[PDB]
């Protein structure tokens, strides 16, 4: 158990690339009494690309559980917050994330996989990233989410057929 | 093509586990932008405008289209800013030539001129909009003694770049509205000046308009610009 819990955090700091500095853990002794407590909260960076959906995917597949990561707005940064099982009770003004989102301070954004399924036109060769940007008021941010396909698809073939050797 | 088709991303994990070298090599491959576009209702008001957005106007749909999807743009270029475009404002008697485009669009009034020497954003927002597009036609209009603009776009296909905008919004802010609209298959750009605030900077209006009185109206302009003028006044009403 706190190799797996290990094994995520590391795999947050690989995906969303993120320096020691920029990752907040809290304890696996004190997430496992409560539910509601967050694993890791990742401070994100503005104008960077960041892969949620294959994060996301990572989690589903190391748990038997579906991951939920909420995207919260600091006030002069936006953390993306990490749980396991999707909380009890959240933050009020909570809502599910779409291509575009506006995030005040007040608020909070719930990111899924089903989320994103519904955001990407198909499903095989598709990953969605996002983004946060600045907004014109001060305190604002907006999420971004964007589903992209690959540059060549004979490298990524090729990169798929690498996979099973 | 066969693999691709096929696999899902809940699929590759245990796959990566083997090979992590390759994730990395998965995860930046995937930069090629299927979704990011919108459809946007005429006319649009530039205070619904999305941030960090650039507007596409083609017979393929008057769209709005977010930044890192966008693929007209160049990302090497870089497009001046609304404090370029006051500089300007402030040198614009040694720039005369290249702002012709400008000030034909007073069709030689001084009275018109002398408000826009008072109202800096109507310059900085044409000098915005033409380092984005140079084939570009202003007409100035006033009212109630505050100028206002229309810029029209000669080509059928436009697009308006994100910082062009951003850089607008912020020459324009509180005292203009800005909004795009088409008309007889033109794209239309309405600058409306609501209140004429105070100008800390004073540009010397007698070597200007004197300066401007001087120049010659090419006819090719002439009538090119007789052209358009028609179209505006079918827009207003
Ligand atoms: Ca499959
Ligand atoms: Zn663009």
């Amino acid at each position: 158990n706190k190799v797996l819990h290990q094994d995520l955090v590391q795999a947050t700091r690989r995906i969303l690339k993120l320096g020691p500095s920029e990752l907040r853990v809290t304890d696996a002794g004190l997430i496992c009494k409560n539910p509601n407590y967050s694993v890791c909260d990742a401070m994100l960076k503005t104008d960077t690309v960041y892969c949620v959906e294959y994060l996301l995917s990572y989690w589903e597949s190391r748990a038997d559980h579906v991951p939920c990561f909420i995207f919260k707005n600091t006030g002069c940064a936006v953390s993306l917050c990490c749980f396991v099982r999707a909380p009890v009770a959240l933050v009020s003004p909570a809502r599910h994330v779409g291509e575009f989102n506006v995030l005040k301070v007040n608020e909070s954004l719930i990111v899924t996989l089903k989320d994103i399924e519904e955001i990407k036109p198909s499903a095989y060769g598709v990953l969605t990233k996002c983004v946060v940007r600045k907004s014109n008021s001060a305190s604002v941010f907006n999420i971004e989410l964007i589903a992209f396909g690959p540059e060549n698809e004979g490298e990524y073939e090729n990169l798929l057929r690498e996979l099973y050797a | 093509g066969p693999l691709g088709s096929m696999l899902k991303l809940s699929e590759l994990h245990d796959v990566f586990q083997r090979h992590p070298e390759l994730e990395l090599k998965y995860l930046n491959m995937m930069k090629m932008a299927i979704t990011g576009k919108e459809s946007i209702c005429l006319p649009f008001n530039f205070h619904s405008h999305r941030q960090h957005t650039c507007l596409d106007i083609s017979p393929y749909g008057n769209e709005q289209v977010s930044r890192i999807a966008c693929t007209s743009c160049e990302d090497n270029r870089i497009l001046p800013t609304a404090s370029d475009a006051m500089v300007a404002f402030i040198n614009q008697t040694s720039n005369i030539m290249k702002n012709r485009n400008f000030y034909y669009g007073f069709c030689k009034s001084s009275e018109l001129l002398k408000l826009s020497t008072n109202q800096p954003p109507i310059f900085q927002i044409y000098y915005l909009l033409h380092a984005a597009n140079h084939d570009i036609v202003p007409f100035m209009h006033a009212e109630d003694g505050r100028l206002h603009m229309h810029v029209i776009f000669e080509n059928p296909d436009v697009h308006i770049p994100c910082d062009c905008i951003t850089q607008m919004l912020t020459a324009a802010r509180e005292d203009y509205s800005v909004t795009l609209n088409i008309v007889r298959d033109h794209v239309v750009i309405s600058v409306l000046c609501h209140a004429v605030s105070a100008s800390s900077v004073k540009i010397d209006v007698t070597i200007l308009q004197r300066k401007i009185d001087e120049m010659d109206i090419p006819n090719d302009v002439s009538e090119s610009f007789e052209r358009y003028k028609e179209l505006i006044q079918e827009l207003c009403q």
